[PDB]
């Protein structure tokens, strides 16, 4: 019938960096959910408004899938109402979230010896991130009352790389996160299960 | 816009480029020690040097942010840790000279060799040769020869080097706004800017003097007992009212008296506790030892150990194909990598050492949430005390009876606990006067209170006054006996052991009160007690983000060192001792010397 790209987003080869999270807008689908459980023993299947065990029989308009890679400690920050490094400058969920995140441990694919400095995250920003807004700009961060002209004493580069190594604790381990956000609006709906 | 926000941002950059460089360095050190090769030495070097360069540039920036315009205490502490420029204030040539002096002193101590006159080619190292020569042999002359040869062969070499080391360290300390190097060492126990919780650097000297004045009666009773036993073993070489010769203390420098147990046992017929028979009966190994100790730590409420600890840390001798140095250490590589390196054998001593090392690991895991600069013990004495209270609890007969190592038909008597307490006093009490002696001499030699021409005269005089130990042969000013110790010649503060000895018993009493323990303190155990573990974690989680006085009060309810727990621990031993010493003379005289004829 109408297969869904959920398998595609869940099984990509490189999940994007958290500061440049990859968002896809599923619109035309049958919304099968039997294939969701068998991907991996997910570390956090926390759902925020829809019956997690029985997600069928509910029809929405669009389904947005956002792919990250974040530390284990920062997975708890991906929730409607948390504050911190990631949830203020990288990825902020709306207060009225409808959908749920799916985070699983990926250390055999997202970490190498001598560090895997291919995943970044923003730590300095002049303003907190508003919901579902991404800022990939790498402009220098002026932290002092002086016009800055590059990296120096009181002027820092915003992005800080994720050092991932196969020999780190569970909380500093590379965790792949796929956030599913459902929007419902008065419009011809297509994505939902029978 | 303000200095506080700039400091916050700066410390974030540091707290995140620092974790990476410390891992890449700690990992290099770990895989060098676990696998000694030359490629591994070269890796360790590059990584450590990158670490040091990072710390120096970050220190120039931290110097930039003034400390008088900061309200947050945590940021103040982090910057004060960063702003400490150390020896970089000292000029480049003098810094090179100081580094060369330190390296030469450490090297001379490391390869020290003494050759007997019977064979010039036959010489023995301090470790493990002279240690077993003078720590097991009961001959007076051989012990004297080992002591005198080691001192006359390393102290004479180390004297001018120690003079230059003192001079340049004093210059560096005076350049860093300290009165002398001893003040720099005492700067760790210094906390300022808190109402009622401040601790000046001279307050440490005053406190240690008061605690030693309190400790002295127990030590002198123990010394009288030990002198009586040795005089029984050495009939014509020790005066009943004199002082013990420095080489008759069971160790190279007299630091520990544990080797006197065979000579000074209270009751020689009572079997001593030993679970090694049960270890070889039940075929225990390193994995079982560490699993049992982990289960003990869980019983008090502290969490499990990370899976990475079991996966990669080596707990056993890795054959002979690759050599590994395995002095028992607890590595906190950072970012969650907590590992342990020690060669475990089936022995009760290794069992208690595993308990101590995993107590260290528990401490490291507790404050993992603190920023990088504050991920350490509150002072230099907390880590060892926290590690050692676990070994104290793990050696109790109730604990070993619960595990099944001791048969339940074991008979616990007063003589057995007297023997245990005497062994503890030999190990624990016997080193407090020596530690205080050594640190006091180092303070008074760094401060310029004693002239160079009387380094040794004053040293021996105040050793006979404090420890009650005289030299077997007169020494001129050419010798450098204090420099012959490992810690003195490698620039290590020594009062950390004194403070650890006090803090460990303070913590033990505080925890045993919370474990609703009944009876003597030396029998107490904290296993199967969630309240005691919660109380200990309440201080362990702090790290050094708060003054060590507050961390100490959070457990014991006091803001300073007190000695009453130490005597409360040794009360039965103290009573037995002072009952035995009724026919012996306590105290000592400083006039008597072995060579005075
Ligand atoms: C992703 O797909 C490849 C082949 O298409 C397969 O080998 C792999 O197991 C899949 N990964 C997961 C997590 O299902
Ligand atoms: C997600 O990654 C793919 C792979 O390069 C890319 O083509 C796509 O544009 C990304 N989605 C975004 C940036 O929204
Ligand atoms: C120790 O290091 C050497 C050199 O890198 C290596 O050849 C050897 O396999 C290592 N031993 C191990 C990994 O047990
Ligand atoms: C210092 O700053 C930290 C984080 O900004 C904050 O949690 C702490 O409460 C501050 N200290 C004081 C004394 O306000
Ligand atoms: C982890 O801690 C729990 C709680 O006490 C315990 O039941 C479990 O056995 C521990 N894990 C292991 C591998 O022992
Ligand atoms: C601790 O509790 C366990 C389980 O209740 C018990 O088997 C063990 O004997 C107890 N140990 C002590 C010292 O009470
Ligand atoms: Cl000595
Ligand atoms: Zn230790």
């Amino acid at each position: 019938t109408n297969l869904c790209p959920f398998h595609e987003v869940f099984n990509a080869t490189r999940f994007a960096s958290v500061y440049a999270w990859n968002r896809t807008r599923i619109s035309n689908c049958v919304a099968d959910y039997s294939v969701l459980y068998n991907f991996a023993p997910f570390f956090a299947f926390k759902c925020y408004g829809v019956s997690p065990t029985k997600l069928n029989d509910l029809c929405f308009t669009n389904v947005y899938a956002d792919s990250f890679v974040i530390k284990g400690n920062e997975v708890s920050q991906i929730a409607p109402g948390q504050t911190g490094n990631i949830a203020d400058y990288n990825y902020k969920l709306p207060d009225d979230f409808t959908g749920c995140v799916i985070a699983w441990n990926s250390n055999k694919l997202d970490s190498k010896h001598s560090g895997n400095y291919d995943y970044w995250y923003r730590s300095f920003r002049k303003s907190k991130l508003k919901p579902f807004e991404r800022d990939i700009s790498t402009e220098i961060y002026q932290a002092g009352n002086k016009p800055c002209k590059g990296k120096g004493p009181n002027c820092y580069f915003p992005l800080e790389s994720y050092g991932f190594r196969p020999t780190y604790g569970v909380g500093h381990q590379p965790y792949r996160v796929v956030v599913l956000s459902f929007e419902l609006l008065h419009a011809p709906a297509t994505v939902c299960g029978p | 816009s303000t200095i506080e926000e700039q400091a916050k941002t700066f410390l974030d950059k540091f707290n995140h480029e620092a974790e990476d460089l410390f891992y890449q360095s700690s990992l290099a050190s770990w895989n060098y020690n676990t696998n000694i090769t030359e490629e591994n030495v070269q890796n360790m070097n590059n990584a450590g040097d990158k670490w040091s360069a990072f710390l120096k540039e970050q220190s120039t920036l931290a110097q930039m942010y003034p400390l008088q315009e900061i309200q947050n205490l945590t940021v103040k502490l982090q910057l004060q840790a960063l702003q400490q420029n150390g020896s970089s204030v000292l000029s480049e040539d003098k810094s090179k000279r100081l580094n060369t002096i330190l390296n030469t002193m450490s090297t001379i101590y490391s390869t020290g060799k003494v050759c007997n006159p019977d064979n010039p080619q036959e010489c023995l190292l301090l470790e493990p040769g002279l240690n077993e020569i003078m720590a097991n042999s009961l001959d007076y002359n051989e012990r004297l020869w080992a002591w005198e040869s080691w001192r006359s062969e390393v102290g004479k070499q180390l004297r001018p080097l120690y003079e230059e080391y003192v001079v340049l360290k004093n210059e560096m300390a005076r350049a860093n706004h300290y009165e002398d190097y001893g003040d720099y060492w005492r700067g760790d126990y210094e906390v300022n800017g808190v109402d009622g919780y401040d601790y000046s650097r001279g307050q440490l000297i005053e406190d240690v003097e008061h605690t030693f004045e309190e400790i002295k009666p127990l030590y002198e009773h123990l010394h009288a007992y030990v002198r009586a036993k040795l005089m029984n073993a050495y009939p014509s070489y020790i005066s009943p009212i004199g002082c013990l010769p420095a080489h008759l203390l069971g160790d190279m420098w007299g630091r520990f008296w544990t080797n006197l147990y065979s000579l000074t046992v209270p009751f020689g017929q009572k079997p001593n506790i030993d679970v090694t028979d049960a270890m070889v009966d039940q075929a225990w190994d390193a994995q079982r030892i560490f699993k049992e100790a982990e289960k003990f730590f869980v019983s008090v409420g502290l969490p499990n150990m990370t899976q990475g600890f079991w996966e990669n840390s080596m707990l056993t001798d890795p054959g002979n194909v690759q050599k590994a140095v395995c002095h028992p250490t607890a590595w906190d590589l950072g970012k969650g990598d907590f590992r342990i390196l020690m060669c475990t054998k089936v022995t009760m001593d290794d069992f208690l050492t595993a308990h101590h090392e995993m107590g260290h690991i528990q401490y490291d895991m507790a404050y993992a949430a603190q920023p990088f600069l504050l991920r350490n013990g509150a002072n230099e004495g907390f880590h060892e005390a926290v590690g050692e209270i676990m070994s104290l609890s793990a050696a109790t007969p109730k604990h070993l009876k619960s595990i099944g190592l001791l048969s339940p038909d074991f008979q616990e008597d007063n003589e057995t606990e007297i023997n245990f307490l005497l062994k503890q006093a030999l190990t624990i009490v016997g080193t407090l006067p020596f530690t205080y002696m050594l640190e006091k001499w180092r303070w008074m030699v760094f401060k310029g209170e004693i002239p160079k021409d009387q380094w040794m005269k004053k040293w021996w005089e105040m050793k006979r006054e404090i420890v009650g130990v005289v030299e077997p042969v007169p020494h001129d000013e050419t010798y450098c006996d204090p420099a012959s110790l490992f810690h003195v010649s490698n620039d290590y503060s020594f009062i950390r052991y004194y403070t650890r000895t006090l803090y460990q018993f303070q913590f033990q009493e505080a925890l045993c009160q919370a474990a609703k323990h009944e009876g003597p303190l030396h029998k107490c155990d904290i296993s199967n007690s969630t309240e005691a573990g919660q109380k200990l974690f309440n201080m362990l989680r702090l790290g050094k983000s708060e003054p060590w006085t507050l961390a100490l009060e959070n457990v014991v309810g006091a803001k300073n060192m007190n000695v009453r727990p130490l005597l409360n621990y040794f009360e039965p031993l103290f009573t037995w001792l002072k009952d035995q010493n009724k026919n012996s003379f306590v105290g000592w005289s400083t006039d008597w010397s072995p060579y005075a004829d």
